[PDB]
């Protein structure tokens, strides 16, 4: 058969299921915002911060709990930042419609109030929204410094953010065109310069094979050949496994040698290829290993793939599953090898790439769990500064812009309504939501923090908003909190979208009878 | 009564008499051992021969009482 | 999964000593009553057991604090022996007073102090009554017959106590300096009689003599080989392969008495007739081997040549390559005895010293085996009296001379360890209340009573519960070392405040 | 959809965090009652240590799934103090729910047990001065290595064992900047012969072959053949076809071995290192054969221990018989053989000058139960010896250091007078919960044992003057000689405030019938 309910009872039954899957990605995003943590299928125990990304990994249960998904996913392909801010606005539209539909008041002049009020909103964003990168700088790199500073200042460090700081613009200025994850991606260990990081401006690499000689080979280079293998190499090659075979005299010693004679050949094989310098995913044998040593040869296996997927993109090369190479462009190069021991941990330094388009900070925190939150320390800069270049149109952050919003769109509540009032009111009462949610993941009466703020929006200024690694009221363009416009452009066209999606559909048909 | 280790207090003044310390024991104000022979604490005979007379012997009168009849 | 709290896991600590300390405190002591083993698990039998590691590992414990006690308890046995049976009680009779101070609140750190200072109380009160009765050689004659009646009571046996007490007596006093744990060896056997036990001139391999094989070899010359046969004798270089259907099933089954006449080939260039392996023979090769003219002893094994290397004067040796790496034997006089219901040939000769041969008769398998362990639990602890000839009073006479001395020091030493110390000396005097039932005699007039009365003055007397009575320890011969009845505490005290230490368990 | 919001969330933060604080709380110091296992398979397992437990025990719940990679940090970098971040942590959280029924948010609190976790670091500068030389701080780490010993695994402190295990480290930290890797060394236990049979190895062991005695037993020069080529015939544990032609043929084959015996010599001895290892193993026939052809050859090695014998030596392997030279043979310090146990066999230790690379504890053990109990107590002995080799910081903790922060973070909370003064608060008694804790599982009343050092910290502050819990009543720490790392406890400060900070992360507790599911 087909499972199908039609109306109001479904339509109530529509509405308050998202907003029970909303609860999580609502209370979300930030230092004193939120941090993740769920168990999935075989007791896969996660920690993510973005519910973009555990929206894929949570089911759904509803098509609501579908209707969610893409919305995030809209929202985390963009910027990555903001990701939960959509879907918590879309479910706080339909709390305060709540009343009204359960009351029978169910227009669908609903939708239409979604849009127009969101273009009084995304044009006012706009039009207060001030390029930075034009008029606030001609070189806007210490401009960026403010910035990226600010945003170390807010998860953990407040001493070490001036000297990370120009580490951050310097790698974000190498991956302009770029928003890769795996080219800015943070390395660490405890034992080098602590409290201190590096920004290195090719190809570093954290696990790699040693304890089977690391001095008995040239662990340096100034022309390296980089062979980006994923073949195992084996402590010995075999023989055959039926019909095989040892104790008479004659075949004995051959047979023994045999094993031996067919793995350095493979090995030669990657040896007159081109290569000085081998790399592997899957382990390298021991034996093979000193045969690396035997031809005056770096060489390690165990290597996480997302370290070959580096030495790709910044030598031209790429990654291989092969024995033998047919060309240096699949092939990795460089003109400086270089092999140091941070921390007690083998690194491998590409460089003087021919791109040297990867950026990678190897991180020495005064702990472990102190440079967990290090590196997400230098994660948030690494988001809001790439996000502040490819937008030079750039507000405040914090939701300050979204209190001013809210009493400008009662405004026109005031203004315009036929009926309207309650819907564009509402519109207006989801939208300090935000920064009461960041008050209340925060933990402090927004009541207090929030009514305070709209005194100082009633005299004049918008930047208004939380300073919250204090908990006080604060003009977050002079606080430095910023996030640029279409960001919450894109934000509110995808909320009051989903939003449209529920108000439009009362009905949910499945075809194949659950 | 005073709200203390009665096993360490008594298993400690149990290895006072036992080499005969006895003219001191337990100042129960703060349960430390302290002086006897006058203290405050150190009471009367006439109380405790009458104590120990009368204790032991309604005790008994109890295992006697195994023949219990309830008629009311 | 399953993490268990304290309060169950000291609880199941408890209740896992009393279930078990109850199964042998019967058999304890003179032991009134026994404690009689029932399989329905494994088959449909019955078993008698006295022993406590019959009792111990046949019923396997499913109380994990249970565990330790059976394996402490274990090794105990081992070395010494009767270590099944004591330790466990004392552990058990130790746990049901433990309670009580957990009834009353008290640091179990405390108990785990209370009962340790208190079991080196206990030593030197035991060290004091420790006295040497092996010190002249009419008195180390009299010293090991008193102590083997006693080792060897407490376990069921017929007629066969006095007589496994005058042998193993002759066998401790003539080496005079160590005991005789090297190489006398324990033969068992079917016997007509329920009494006899007696020491071997020489030494003896299960031969019986059969198709056309002489009944005695003489002017011995013993060749000692390691190499062997069974049935199988393949080629050196050659084999013979015969299957390829239903029929050649029966003609490769009559193939193997074939290979038996190739083995016999190696023996007959020899010319040795007194050829002995490590392998068996039956029917079938017997009429090969004695037909050459030389004779294959077989069942032989290392502890034939360890025997003969210490009278003689040889060496014990193996891993027959060359006859030059295996120490030869030699021998006067080699007959075959008949021993209870079965035959054996005897290499007869010099004897008498550090090695010996025990065959026993019976025609009962469980008879035999109790007789055994009884055997091998004085042969240890009549070499104890050989590194101390200190005795001291069993029947439990040495247990109220430590109970006595431990309850005075649980008064004055302590200051707050005293409730501990004295669930120790409680405990102690539980060893004579599982007694005192069983002989029949009111155990609370028992306990409390000898325990000051001998240690006030004649400290022989003590429990003749043969009798149900007060009796002297040296003059009714009820005494046993000073060295058993010390391993038994430390073994006793250790596996309770192991598992008083445990206050988690948990199964995952 | 079952939520439990808020207090309903953290009553499911109370009832693990409670039951694993409870169960350390007695296991602290050596009074510390012991936690017994049974295993997945049935089991008895019996040990004193968390980080065994939190690894052995099936975690069932957030925060006791927490508790394995917590108990990971501190046990990788510690060692001992397993217990003690468990009951602290536990210790705030149990009173954060008293808070939060007094009204206080949780995450005020949460803002503020950071700022706790400061002031006690910052009190830890000033505790117990941090300067200890070479040669004389070995004999504390003598003496808290014989509290580690002396009173767990072994009732009377095995001396050679506590003095070998200093030894062992400033082999490797002296060639790394006065810091010890852990794969550097190993903690080796071989049972067989005596449990008071103690050695330090500077490379590896192997079992030395010899199939007779009438065949020469050697030892000789210091540098060793590491071999995988065949120096005797080797075996990969498989079968050829056997056949000759002629009886008279096999005579001559003895013959011709026996050359070929003498060949593989002197391939060998004219590179050098005389002690031949070959990898793949072989019976005792040609083994007393090159023997008595005046070389000594080990057979039956184990796979990876041709390469941990190289990297100790720092040179190569051979891999064929073809291929000959020095560099890939052994570069050996000292190549002596040295009894195995005192009973069974012999070894032969190859000891190294020039690389540190596997410096290797050797024990011995008369029984198999009490090694891996006395390698435990060698794990986190030399884990607390790597923290005093980078910096010879130290603290007086067991009680006197607990006590004394205890002071100041409540000191801290009037001295800054904020909101966080309640989650200082929250801080400062449970800092007492610990010697408290040590007092617990002694049998000494915890109430009183809080009172004395208390009143020694209006006598003298920054003490070096703490409880005992050997019953001694001499309650010292620096002749109670209770002494520890001052890393070692400020990392404990860390871990403990990192878990609480852990489970305040996000504000979800909603689940779709699967959070814990």
């Amino acid at each position: 058969g087909t499972d199908s309910s039609q109306g109001i009872p479904q339509l109530v039954s529509n509405i308050s299921a998202c907003q029970v899957i909303a609860e999580a990605v609502r209370t979300t995003l930030g230092p004193r915002g939120m941090d993740k943590l769920i168990v999935d299928g075989r007791g896969k125990a996660t920690i993510s911060n973005d519910g973009a990304t555990i929206l894929k990994l949570l089911d759904v249960v509803h098509p609501a709990a579908k209707t969610l998904v893409d919305i995030a996913k809209s929202q985390d392909a963009e910027v990555g930042d903001g990701t939960t801010s959509v879907t918590l606005l879309a479910a706080e539209f339909l709390k305060q419609v709540k009343p009204y539909v359960e009351e029978g008041l169910h227009p669908q002049i609903i939708i239409r109030a979604f849009r127009t009020a969101t273009q009084l909103a995304v044009n006012k964003i706009k039009e207060i929204a001030v390029t930075v990168k034009k008029a606030d700088k001609v070189e806007q790199r210490k401009l960026l410094e403010k910035c990226a500073m600010t945003a170390l200042s807010s998860k953990l460090i407040s001493q070490q953010k001036a000297f990370f700081a120009k580490m951050v613009v310097d790698a974000v200025m190498m991956l302009d065109d770029l928003l890769q994850l795996k080219m800015i991606g943070i390395k660490k260990v405890q034992g080098g310069a602590l409290e201190d990081s590096q920004l290195v401006a090719g190809v570093a690499f954290k696990k790699t094979f040693s304890y089977a000689g690391f001095e008995m080979q040239p662990k340096k280079y100034h022309n390296p050949k980089i062979a980006l293998l994923n073949v195992e190499l084996e402590l010995k090659a075999e023989k055959d496994n039926a019909e095989i075979r040892v104790h008479t005299v004659e075949d004995y010693q051959a047979i023994v040698d045999a094993e031996w004679n067919i793995l350095y050949d493979k090995l030669e094989k990657i040896h007159h290829s081109g290569a000085k310098v081998v790399l592997s995913k899957l382990p390298i044998g021991d034996v093979a290993t000193q045969y690396f040593a035997d031809r005056d040869m770096f060489c390690a296996g165990r290597v996480p793939e997302e370290d070959l997927k580096r030495t790709m993109m910044a030598c031209g090369g790429s990654i291989q599953t092969s024995v033998n190479a047919l060309s240096a462009d699949v092939l990795g190069r460089c003109q400086v090898f270089e092999e140091t021991q941070i921390g007690g941990e083998r690194y491998n330094f590409f460089t003087g790439c021919p791109k040297a388009k990867t950026c990678t900070f190897i991180l020495r925190g005064g702990a472990e769990q102190f440079m967990e939150e290090t590196e997400r320390s230098l994660h948030d800069a690494i988001m809001i500064v790439r996000r502040a270049i490819k937008n030079d149109s750039v507000v405040a952050g914090g939701g300050a812009i979204e209190m001013e919003l809210s009493k400008y769109l009662r405004d026109y509540s005031r203004t315009i309504p036929g009926k309207q009032q309650l819907l564009i009111g509402a519109y207006a009462k989801a939208l300090e939501i935000i920064p009461r949610q960041l008050c209340d993941n925060a933990g402090f009466d927004a009541t207090n923090i929030l009514n305070k703020l709209r005194a100082r929006h009633a005299q004049g200024g918008t930047w208004y908003g939380v300073d919250i690694n204090n908990e006080d009221i604060a003009d977050n363009f002079e606080a430095f909190v910023w996030e640029p416009a279409m960001v919450r452009i894109n934000a509110l066209t995808a909320a009051s979208e989903a939003a449209c999606l529920i108000v439009s559909v009362d009905e949910t048909i499945k075809n194949p009878r659950s | 009564n005073a709200g203390y280790d009665s096993a360490d207090l008594v298993a400690q003044l149990r290895a006072a008499h036992s080499e005969g310390n006895t003219t001191a024991g337990l100042d129960m104000r703060e349960g430390t051992i302290g002086d006897m022979a006058i203290l405050g604490i150190t009471e009367s005979f006439q109380v405790k021969r009458q104590v120990l007379l009368s204790a032991a012997e309604a005790a008994e009168v109890i295992l006697r009482v195994d023949n219990i009849i309830k008629a009311a | 999964a399953d993490e268990e709290r304290a309060e169950t896991a000291r609880l199941t600590s408890f209740i896992g000593a009393i279930a078990i300390g109850d199964l042998v405190k019967s058999t304890l002591g003179p032991k009134g009553m026994d404690k009689i083993l029932l399989s329905s698990g494994r088959d449909a039998s019955l078993m008698v057991t006295n022993d406590g590691a019959t009792i111990l590992k046949n019923i396997g414990v499913d109380n994990p604090a249970a565990k330790v006690l059976v394996d402490m308890s274990r090794v105990q046995d081992d070395e010494v022996g009767d270590g099944t049976t004591s330790v466990t009680v004392l552990a058990a009779e130790l746990l049901r007073e433990a309670e009580s101070l957990i009834a009353k609140k008290i640091h179990p750190q405390t108990i785990i102090a209370g009962w340790r200072e208190a079991t080196k109380a206990a030593r030197e009160a035991l060290l004091s009554s420790a006295v040497d009765h092996g010190s002249d050689e009419v008195k180390f004659r009299q010293d090991l017959m008193n102590i083997a009646g006693t080792t060897l009571s407490s376990k069921l046996l017929t007629h066969h106590k006095d007589h496994f007490t005058k042998l193993a007596v002759e066998a401790v006093l003539r080496l005079k300096g160590s005991g005789n744990l090297e190489a006398i060896h324990i033969i068992k056997k079917l016997g007509g009689s329920l009494a006899d036990s007696y020491l071997d001139e020489g030494f003896l391999l299960d031969k019986k003599i059969g198709v056309n094989q002489p009944k005695r070899i003489e002017n011995a010359k013993i060749l000692i080989a390691n190499t062997g046969m069974d049935t199988d004798k393949i080629k050196i270089f050659g084999s013979r392969v015969r299957v390829d259907s239903t029929a050649k099933v029966a003609e490769i089954e009559h193939a193997e008495k074939e290979k038996m006449k190739e083995k016999v080939e190696r023996i007959l260039k020899h010319g040795i007739n007194c050829f002995i392996n490590r392998q068996l023979i039956y029917n079938y090769p017997e009429q090969l081997f004695g037909a050459a003219g030389v004779m294959a002893i077989e069942h032989a094994d290392f502890a034939g040549v360890e025997r003969l290397a210490l009278v003689t004067g040889g060496e014990i040796a193996s891993t027959f390559d060359h006859p030059e790496l295996v120490k030869l034997g030699s021998c006067k006089l080699i007959e075959e005895v008949m021993i209870g219901e079965d035959k054996l040939i005897h290499f007869s000769g010099v004897a008498l010293g550090e090695a010996c041969t025990i065959v026993l008769r019976g025609a009962t398998q469980q008879i035999l085996d109790e007789a055994e362990r009884s055997l091998h639990d004085a042969l240890c602890v009549l070499a104890q009296t050989v590194k101390d000839s200190r005795t001291v009073y069993g029947g439990g006479c040495s247990e109220m001379l430590m109970a006595h001395a431990v309850t005075q020091l649980a008064n004055r030493t302590p200051g707050k360890e005293a409730v501990a110390m004295e669930s120790y000396a409680k405990a102690l005097r539980m060893l004579p209340t599982i007694i005192a039932d069983n002989a029949g005699y009111d155990s609370a007039d028992l306990v409390a009573q000898l325990r000051a009365a001998h240690s006030e003055g004649n400290t022989t007397a003590g429990l003749d519960m043969r009798e149900g009575t007060i009796g002297d320890m040296a003059i009714l011969g009820i005494t046993e070392s000073f060295q058993v009845k010390r391993q038994v505490l430390l073994s006793a005290a250790e596996a309770a405040e192991v598992i008083l230490r445990v206050d988690n368990i948990i199964k995952a | 959809k079952s939520r439990l919001m808020g207090l309903e969330a953290l009553k499911s933060h109370i009832m693990a965090a409670k039951a694993v604080a409870n169960t350390m709380r007695t296991s602290l110091g050596p009074n510390g009652l012991d936690k017994m296992m049974v295993d997945k398979d049935g089991d008895v397992t019996v040990t004193n240590d968390g980080a065994t437990i939190l690894s052995m025990m099936d975690v069932d719940h957030q925060i006791a799934k927490l508790m394995v990679e917590l108990s990971k940090s501190q046990d990788d970098e510690i060692g001992d103090g397993t217990t003690g971040v468990v009951v602290l942590a536990g210790a705030l959280l149990e009173e954060a729910e008293q808070l939060l029924d007094r009204g206080i948010h949780p995450i005020r609190i949460a803002d503020g047990y950071e700022q706790a976790a400061r002031v006690a670091i910052e009190h830890l500068d000033k505790i117990s001065d941090s300067v200890l030389v070479d040669i004389k701080d070995t004999e504390p780490l003598i003496q808290t290595a014989k509290t580690t010993l002396g009173s767990k695994v072994v009732n009377s402190c095995h001396r050679q064992m506590a003095e070998i295990a200093v030894n062992a480290v400033l082999t490797v930290a002296d060639m790394e900047r006065r810091d010890v890797d852990f794969e550097l060394i190993k903690v080796e236990g071989k049972v067989g012969g005596r449990l008071e049979d103690t050695k330090l190895i500077k490379g590896v062991i192997v079992d030395k072959d010899f199939s007779h005695p009438q065949m020469p037993k050697k030892v000789e020069d210091a540098k060793i053949a590491i071999l995988t080529c065949p120096f005797e015939p080797p075996k990969p544990k498989t079968k050829h076809k056997l056949d000759v032609t002629s009886v008279e043929d096999y005579k001559a084959l003895q013959k011709y071995e026996k050359e070929k015996f003498e060949e593989m010599i002197q391939q060998i001895k004219e590179t050098g290192a005389n002690l031949a290892i070959c990898q793949w193993g072989f019976d005792d026939e040609a083994n007393h054969l090159l023997l008595q052809n005046n070389l000594p050859a080990v057979r039956w090695v184990g796979g990876p221990e041709i390469e941990l014998i190289a990297i100790a030596t720092g040179g190569r392997i051979v891999p064929r018989f073809s291929e000959l030279t020095a560099e890939k043979l052994g570069f050996a310090g000292l190549v002596q053989e040295i009894s195995f146990g005192t009973t069974k066999d012999k070894m032969l230790v190859i000891e190294q000058c020039k690389n540190s690379r596997a410096v290797t504890i050797f024990i011995r053990g008369g029984n198999k139960m009490i090694i891996e109990e006395a390698k435990r107590s060698l794990h986190d002995a030399l884990c607390v010896i790597r923290n005093l080799i980078r910096d010879n910081r130290v603290v007086y903790g067991g009680g006197a250091a607990e006590i004394s922060c205890a002071l100041a973070v409540s000191q801290e909370a009037d001295k800054c007078p904020t909101l966080e003064q309640y989650a200082m608060r929250a801080f400062a008694d449970a800092l007492e919960v610990i010697p408290m804790a040590l007092s617990e599982n002694s049998g000494m009343n915890p109430i009183q044992t809080m009172t004395e050092v208390r009143a020694r910290q209006v006598k003298e502050m920054n003490p070096a003057l703490g409880i005992d819990c050997l019953h001694k009543g001499t309650n010292d720490m620096k002749q109670q000689h209770v002494i520890e790392t001052l890393i070692g406890k400020k990392q404990q400060i860390s871990l403990a405030t990192q878990m609480v900070r852990m489970i305040l992360k996000i504000d979800d507790i909603r689940k779709p019938g699967e959070s814990e599911e």
